[PDB]
């Protein structure tokens, strides 16, 4: 998955 | 988990010179979306760590262009140009491409001109005696480099045991260090002697700076 | 002006519990993920837990090392995030930082942290002794005074002078652990013409015992 808001 | 290995552990640097800190990851940090989430932070003594660079090379809010980040594969570099006193602290990298992890940090030390310590000696306070101990304190203030030796003499004879030496973090203003040498004796041991002397030997001189008092 | 402040740190026996709190300000709390990261002298910085947005049904994620023991929660109405720690272990000892998951893709704002110590030892508030210019001749930057802090556990203790109003010339050495207790000294240098005329006091705080020891150094 993604681990930061930018990638999210 | 991704391992971020930083080097050097300690980095001495002259004012105005450049400092380069490296961060090597155990795996690619390139996210499928094309971004590389490798960041750099600075943590000053006792203060909250602050974001300097995000996504390899972007400067965060209020960060001057003196701070630059770059990367190549699993290798990343933080460069601090025109280093100033206030730049001291621990710089660390972190990545958020995968489960968040951090590098071990690099302590940037400011290399300034040598400075001799100012010495002060403090007899134990009567307030400490009921604890069973008595601490004599020798304070060496505002010196550089950090290494320094303190020799204690009780009634003329050297005494090495019962001594604790501890330093302050480098000062962000003058880049000097300070340290205290605390000789703790039992209450009666302290009362069985008169002269307490501490001798500080620093690189700045072959002759020790001496301070003492009589009970 | 983003602000983040944690609290709730202290000493806990192995297998005990404790809840850490964090309050933020200077931004719309509900629009950001919040994180807890801890720092120990043996593992360095380590991500502990994460909590996302309401639209994510407050999805949470935990480091494998705290899975099933720690619980992260948030209260947007009070701009706070929490970390409930249960079945604590010695390895959980460290400074816990609350951080905002930034829109730039990195934890962008951090608090100063709150210390947590898991140990079988007990809390002991510090004893504080005055360091008074020991009757001598003026030959060392006006006058240097101080406070010797000994016999305390766990760490840390913070020391301020005149409630923080006196910050220039303050020198506080790192603590050292010996005989099961920590100790350190904090000293300050001031002009000799201003002391005793102007009161000089050291404020010694020890979070674990919830104390603040105020002591005024006089020149007997």
């Amino acid at each position: 998955m993604d681990w930061n808001m930018h990638a999210a | 988990d991704v391992v971020l290995t930083q080097t050097p552990l300690s980095l001495p640097v002259r004012l105005g010179d450049q400092a380069s800190i490296s961060c090597r990851s155990s795996q690619s940090l390139l996210h499928s979306d094309g971004n590389t989430y490798l960041h750099w932070y600075l943590q000053k003594p006792g203060q909250s760590p602050k974001l300097l660079i995000y996504k390899v090379s972007n400067r965060f809010s209020g960060v001057p262009d003196r701070f630059s980040g770059s990367g190549s594969g699993t290798d990343f570099t933080l460069k601090i140009s025109r280093v100033e006193a206030e730049d001291l602290g621990v710089y660390f990298c972190s990545q958020t491409t995968h489960v968040p992890t951090f590098g071990g940090g690099t302590k940037l030390e400011i290399k300034r001109a040598d400075a001799a310590p100012t010495v002060s000696i403090f007899p134990p306070s009567s307030e400490q005696l009921t604890s069973g101990g008595a601490s004599v304190v020798c304070f060496l203030n505002n010196f550089y480099p950090k290494d320094i030796n303190v020799k204690w003499k009780i009634d003329g004879s050297e005494r090495q045991n019962g001594v604790l030496n501890s330093w302050t973090d480098q000062d962000s203003k003058d880049s000097t260090y300070s340290m205290s040498s605390t000789l703790t004796l039992t209450k009666d041991e302290y009362e069985r002697h008169n002269s307490y002397t501490c001798e500080a030997t620093h690189k700045t001189s072959t002759s020790p700076i001496v301070k003492s008092f009589n009970r | 002006e983003v602000k983040v402040e944690e609290s709730g740190g202290g000493l806990v026996q192995p297998g005990g519990s404790m809840k850490l709190s964090c309050v933020a300000s200077g931004f719309t709390f509900s629009n950001y993920w919040m994180e807890w990261v801890r720092q120990s002298p043996e593992k360095g910085l380590e991500w502990v837990a994460e909590i996302r947005l309401k639209s994510n049904n407050y999805a949470t994620h935990y480091a494998e090392s705290v899975k099933g023991r720690f619980t992260i929660s948030r209260d947007d109405s009070k701009s706070s995030v929490y970390l409930q720690m249960n079945n604590l272990r010695a390895e959980d000892t460290g400074i816990y930082y609350c951080t905002r998951g930034g829109a730039v893709g990195a934890m962008d704002y951090w608090g100063q942290g709150t210390s947590v110590t898991v140990s079988s030892a007990t809390t002991t508030a510090p004893s504080v002794y005055p360091l008074v210019p020991g009757c001598s001749d003026t030959s060392g930057s006006s006058v240097t005074l101080g406070c010797l802090v000994k016999g305390y556990f766990p760490e840390p203790v913070t020391v301020k002078w005149n409630y923080g109003a006196l910050s220039s010339g303050v020198r506080t050495v790192s603590s050292v652990l010996q005989s099961g207790f920590y100790s350190l000294s904090s000293l300050v240098t001031v002009p000799s013409s201003t002391w005793p005329s102007q009161t000089v006091i050291c404020n010694v705080a020890h979070p674990a015992s919830k104390v603040d020891l105020i002591k005024e150094i006089s020149g007997p």
